RNA sequence: GUGAUUUC
RNA sequence: UCUAAGGGUCGGGUAGUGAGGGCCUUGGUCAGACGUAGACGGCCUUGGUGUCGCUUGCUACAAUUAACGAUCAACUU
RNA sequence: GCUUGUGACGGCCCGUGAAAAUCCACAGGAAGGAAUAGUUUUCAUGCCAGGUCGUACUGAUAACCGCAGCAGGUCUCCAAG
RNA sequence: AUAUGGAUUCUUCACGGUAACGUAACUGAAUGUGGAGACGUCGGCGCGAGCCCUGGGAGGAGUUAUCUUUUCUUCUUAAC
C-alpha cells in the first residue's frame, strides 16, 4: 500500500496497463474541530501496490471521477 | 593456533622480513599473551598471519623485523649469530627449523654467554640456570615473554583453582 | 491481563526466539516473534562502525541499492575516512622517501 | 561597626589562609601517591614510544 | 609561503580524495561564500591506463583518456606536493564565477581535459598522471 | 640549557602550540623552528618535516614525551609539537640544540 | 576519608583466607586494577584487559606487558640493556 | 608430605 | 485533625523607530464547476483580534530581587 | 510501578567467554559500450514459478514413566487488583 | 526471462557538498583484502513497548431501606 500525492502520476498510474479496478471510499471527518467535511479515497489496484489518493475536496473529487478512464472498473464503497 | 616462529627461508636467512602486529590476544590455557603478526609472503601476493609468543613491550601496529639484517630490538627475531655478547632473547630455537622451544613462559628469557670459532655454535643459559650450546644459526625473539608476575598472587579459592585448572590438562580436583 | 504464547514452535527464551506483545485491530493482544537487531558495520583498519551504511542482517544487503551500502569516496564502503586519509599520507610519504632515499644512494655510491 | 568591619576581615583572610593550606594538604598528598606509584612499580616510561 | 598557483597537492578529504590537483587560484583570506582559507584547484578524475609496446592505436587512443574535475578546497584537505604544473592554459576559465554555473563549470572542465591530455600525450608530468597507490 | 632557551622563547617571543595551529603556520610561512615531542607518531612526524621542508623551516626533536614538553613550555597540559614564530631575544634558533 | 583503617582493597574478602594471604593479595590487586600512563599518547588511560595485555582507552593501542602491572623491573632492565649494548655495537 | 593465618 | 519539609514546565520588558506571517469585524478591484443558493480559493493594508501586536536590527538598569510569579503533578519523611 | 527489549557505561577474571554456511563491500581493471546512435536489469514498473515431509489431541492426581485410571517423578513460555 | 519509463553518453561509464557525506539510478572478469553472520557474567542509569493506575466525554449494565455528578464495563489498529 503506497499514497500517491500527484494528480498527473495517479493519472498516469490509473492508466498504466497492469491497472484494471479502482475503488472510490467515501469518509465523513471533521477539519480542525469544524464542519464534517468529505474526504474521497481513490485507490488503484496495482500489481504489486494498492496506490491511495486522497482528496479532501469534493468538487474536485467529483471532476476526477468524471476525468476517470471508461475502461478501469470502479467500485464505490 | 600453536606459538611458533616463521618458517625459515632465504629471506630471514640472509636480509629481512618486515610484518606487522595486528592484535595481542589472550590465549586460554596459556600465561603469556599471544602476538598476531602479518607478513607479506615472498612468493605469492598474499597475506600470511602468525602466531608469535608476544614479549615485553610488542604492541600493535609494531613493525617487526625477521632476518640475519634485523635491528637489535624488542619484539625482531634474529638468528643467535647476529647478537652481541650479553643479550637477552625468548622463544629460543633448540636448533634450526624447530620455530622456537626455550623460554616460552611468561616472565622467562634466555641470556646469551657467549660465541664459537670453531664452528657456529653460541651457549646460553636457560631460565633453570643449565648452560647449553645449540647451533648459532638458531633464531629468537629479543626480550623477555610478556605477562611476568603472575605466579606472585595467591589464587586464595577453590573455585579460581577450578577454573584455571579446567583449561589445562591437569586433573583437578587431585587424587591419590 | 491478557496473556500470551509463543506463535512458533520453540518454546524456549532463546536468543532467536524473542517476542514483544502487540495489540491487534481485533482488540486482543498477540505475541509477535521479533528478528535480531542488526549490527553497524566497521572499519577495516580501526573497527569503528563506518558512517552512511545501512545497517541491516547480512542477507538484506542482497536487496537494497547500492547507495545503502557505500559512500562517495575511496574504500567508500570499508575503511572511514580518518583511515583513508593516513593511508593516502602514509602512501605519499612512502613514495616521498623513495625518491629522497634512491638520490642519496646514488650519490653514495658515486662517492664511495 | 567598625570592630564587627575587623572581624569580617579577619575572618576573610583567615578563610583565603585555609584555602591555602587545603591547596597545600593536596599537593602533598599529591606527591605521595606518585612515591607509592613509584614504589608500587605503577609507573611506566616512554621509551617504547 | 608556497601554496600558490601552479603547485600540485594531493586531495586528503572528500569525494577526490587521493586524487593530485593543481591550484589554479589561491584565496588565502578566503571568502563570503567560502569563510576560509581555500584554493580553486583543477585536478584529474579518472587517470589514463598505463599502456605498454603492444598496444595497437585504437588501443591506446581509448586508454588515454581523462576525465578532470574543478573543485574549490579548504587548505586542511590538501596535501601540498613539492612539483608544478603550469596552469596558464585555464586560468581563465578556471574562476570564481565559473563555479556558480553548472554550465561553465562543464565548459571549463572541457579546457582542462583537453589541456590535460596534450600534455601526457606530449608525456609531461607523469607523476602527476599517475595514479597514487594507497 | 634547551629547557632554559625555550622558556625564555615562551616568556619573550611568539609561539604556537598544537599540530593545527603549528601546521597553519607552516602554510603560512611563519614559523622558524618546530620542536617535536619524542612521542608524536611517526606519520605525524614524516608529514610535519615535509611540511617544514617544504616551508625552509627548522626541526627540532624534543627529548621527552608531550607531558614533558608541555611542562617545559610552561603549561599544565600535554604539548605535542611548539612553533616558534618570533625568537627576538632568545637565541635558540642558532645554537646547535 | 578512609573507610577501612588497614585492609584497604582486601574488604571484600572479609574476614577469610588469613590475615598474610590477604596482604599478599593485596598489593598485586592494588596494581593490576589500577589506571596507568600511556607511553604511546601520554595520557592515564591504560587499563588491563587480561593478564599482559594492556589497553589504552585513548588512541586505542593494546601492549604487552606484566600479570598485573603495565611493565616488570626485569623488562625494564632488559630494555635498557638491549639499548646500551645495540649502543655499543654501532659504537 | 603437610594442609588457612599469626604468635609463642 | 493538623504543622513543616522535599519538585517540574513556562515565564524579560516598553521608552523607542518600521517592515514580515494567518479565518483579516466591517469596506474596496480582478475572480469559481456542480445540485431561489454559491463556500473554499490565485492579490493588498498605516487597521483591528498617541494607532494594542506574534517576528528580526538596535540605543536605553537586558537578571548581580526570576531573592519572584503563572501553571502542572507523585508520594515520602 | 511490574514484565520485557534496548543504549551508553562501570565492575570481575592466573576464567577473557564457538564454528560454518551465507550476504555485502573495498582495492584492481581482463574488457565492453554512443551520434539521425548506444549503455545501464545494485532506480521504478511489468511477466512467470515455488516440490517433499510434520501440522488433529493431551502434555499429566485421566492421555508419559513407575505391571494401575499410583497422594510419586518429568524441560520450558505468558502472569491482573 | 525480459520490456518500458527514468538515468546516463558527442568531456562516454552521474552530479552536488570545504568537509563529515548526499541521492532514484550512475558498467565490470581474474586476483587480493575487509565487514556482517559472531557470541561471558553482574550492577546501577537512560529510553521504548505491553500491562498497571487514573481524568473528561459518548454508550450499556448493577445498586438505590438511606447515601454515592455513583460501581462495573466498550471507546481497538497487524505485517508491510
Ligand atoms: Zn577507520
Ligand atoms: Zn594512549
Amino acid at each position: 500500500a503506497r499514497e500517491i500525492t500527484d494528480i498527473k502520476q495517479f493519472l498516469e498510474l490509473t492508466r498504466r496497463a497492469d491497472v484494471k479496478t479502482a475503488t472510490v471510499k467515501i469518509n465523513k471527518k471533521l477539519n480542525k474541530a469544524g464542519k464534517p467535511f468529505r474526504q474521497t479515497k481513490f485507490k488503484v489496484r496495482g500489481s504489486s501496490s494498492l496506490y491511495t489518493l486522497v482528496i479532501n475536496d469534493a468538487g474536485k473529487a467529483k471532476k476526477l471521477i468524471q476525468s476517470l478512464p471508461p475502461t478501469l472498473k470502479v467500485n464505490r464503497l | 593456533g600453536a606459538a611458533k616462529l616463521r618458517t625459515l627461508d632465504y629471506a630471514e636467512r640472509h636480509g629481512y622480513i618486515r610484518g606487522i602486529v595486528k592484535q595481542i590476544v589472550h590465549d586460554s590455557g596459556r600465561g603469556a599473551p599471544l602476538a598476531k603478526v602479518v607478513f607479506r609472503d615472498p612468493y605469492k601476493y598474499r597475506l600470511r598471519e602468525e602466531i608469535f609468543i608476544a614479549n615485553e613491550g610488542v604492541h600493535t601496529g609494531q613493525f617487526i623485523y625477521a632476518g640475519k639484517k634485523a635491528s637489535l630490538n624488542v619484539g625482531n627475531v634474529l638468528p643467535l649469530g647476529s647478537v652481541p655478547e650479553g643479550t637477552i632473547v625468548s622463544n629460543v630455537e633448540e636448533k634450526p627449523g624447530d620455530r622456537g622451544a626455550l623460554a616460552r613462559a611468561s616472565g622467562n628469557y634466555v641470556i646469551i654467554i657467549g660465541h664459537n670459532p670453531d664452528e657456529n655454535k653460541t651457549r646460553v643459559r636457560l631460565p633453570s640456570g643449565a648452560k647449553k650450546v645449540i647451533s648459532s644459526d638458531a633464531r629468537g625473539v629479543i626480550g623477555v615473554i610478556a605477562g611476568g608476575g603472575r605466579v606472585d598472587k595467591p589464587l586464595l579459592k577453590a573455585g579460581r583453582a577450578f577454573h584455571k585448572y579446567r583449561l589445562k590438562r591437569n586433573s583437578w580436583p587431585k587424587t591419590r | 491481563a491478557q496473556r500470551v504464547t509463543f506463535r512458533r514452535r520453540n518454546p524456549y527464551n532463546t536468543r532467536s526466539n524473542k517476542i514483544k506483545v502487540v495489540k491487534t485491530p481485533g482488540g486482543i493482544l498477540r505475541a509477535q516473534h521479533v528478528k535480531k537487531l542488526a549490527t553497524r558495520p566497521k572499519c577495516g583498519d580501526c573497527g569503528s562502525a563506518l558512517q552512511g551504511i545501512s545497517t541491516l542482517r547480512p542477507r538484506q544487503y542482497a536487496t537494497v541499492s547500492k547507495t545503502h551500502k557505500t559512500v562517495s569516496r575511496a574504500y567508500g564502503g570499508s575503511r572511514c575516512a580518518n583511515c583513508v586519509k593516513e593511508r593516502i599520507i602514509r602512501a605519499f610519504l612512502i613514495e616521498e622517501q623513495k625518491i629522497v632515499k634512491k638520490v642519496v644512494k646514488e650519490q653514495t655510491e658515486a662517492a664511495k | 561597626e567598625e570592630e564587627q568591619i575587623e572581624k569580617d576581615l579577619q575572618g576573610l583572610q583567615e578563610k583565603q589562609r585555609l584555602n591555602v593550606k587545603r591547596e597545600r594538604r593536596r599537593k602533598n598528598e599529591m606527591k605521595q601517591k606518585e612515591l607509592q606509584r613509584m614504589q608500587m612499580n605503577m609507573i611506566t616510561p616512554t621509551d617504547i614510544g | 609561503k608556497f601554496l600558490k598557483a601552479g603547485k600540485v597537492a594531493v586531495v586528503v578529504r572528500g569525494r577526490y580524495a587521493g586524487k593530485k590537483v593543481v591550484i589554479v587560484k589561491p584565496h588565502d583570506e578566503g571568502s563570503k561564500s567560502h569563510p576560509f582559507g581555500h584554493a580553486l584547484v583543477a585536478g584529474i578524475e579518472r587517470y589514463p591506463l598505463k599502456v605498454t609496446k603492444k598496444h595497437g592505436a585504437k588501443k591506446v587512443a581509448k586508454r588515454t583518456k581523462i576525465k578532470p574535475f574543478i573543485k574549490v578546497v579548504n587548505y586542511n584537505h590538501l596535501l601540498p606536493t613539492r612539483y608544478t604544473l603550469d596552469v596558464e592554459a585555464f586560468k581563465s576559465v578556471v574562476s570564481t564565477e565559473t563555479f556558480e554555473q553548472p554550465s561553465q563549470r562543464e565548459e571549463a572542465k572541457k579546457v582542462v581535459k583537453k589541456a590535460f591530455e596534450e600534455r601526457h600525450q606530449a608525456g609531461k608530468n607523469q607523476w602527476f598522471f599517475s595514479k597514487l597507490r594507497f | 640549557s634547551i629547557n632554559q632557551k625555550l622558556a625564555l622563547v615562551i616568556k619573550s617571543g611568539k609561539y604556537t602550540l598544537g599540530y593545527k595551529s603549528t601546521v597553519k603556520s607552516l602554510r603560512q610561512g611563519k614559523s622558524k623552528l618546530i620542536i617535536i615531542a619524542a612521542n608524536t607518531p611517526v606519520l605525524r612526524k614524516s608529514e610535519l618535516e615535509y611540511y617544514a621542508m617544504l616551508s625552509k623551516t627548522k626541526v627540532y626533536y624534543f627529548q621527552g614525551g608531550n607531558n614533558e614538553l608541555g611542562t617545559a613550555v610552561g603549561k599544565l597540559f600535554r604539548v605535542g609539537v611548539v612553533s616558534i614564530l618570533e625568537a627576538g631575544d632568545s637565541d635558540i634558533l642558532t645554537t646547535l640544540a | 576519608a578512609k573507610r577501612t583503617k588497614k585492609v584497604g582493597i582486601t574488604g571484600k574478602y572479609g574476614v577469610r583466607y588469613g590475615s598474610s594471604l590477604r596482604r599478599q593479595v593485596k598489593k598485586l590487586e592494588i596494581q593490576q586494577h589500577a589506571r596507568y600512563d600511556c607511553s604511546f599518547c601520554g595520557k592515564k588511560t591504560v587499563k588491563r584487559g587480561a593478564a599482559g595485555i594492556w589497553t589504552c582507552s585513548c588512541c586505542k593501542k593494546t601492549v604487552a606487558g606484566g600479570a598485573y602491572t603495565v611493565s616488570t623491573a626485569a623488562a625494564a632492565t632488559v630494555r635498557s640493556t638491549i639499548r646500551r649494548l645495540r649502543e655499543m655495537v654501532e659504537a
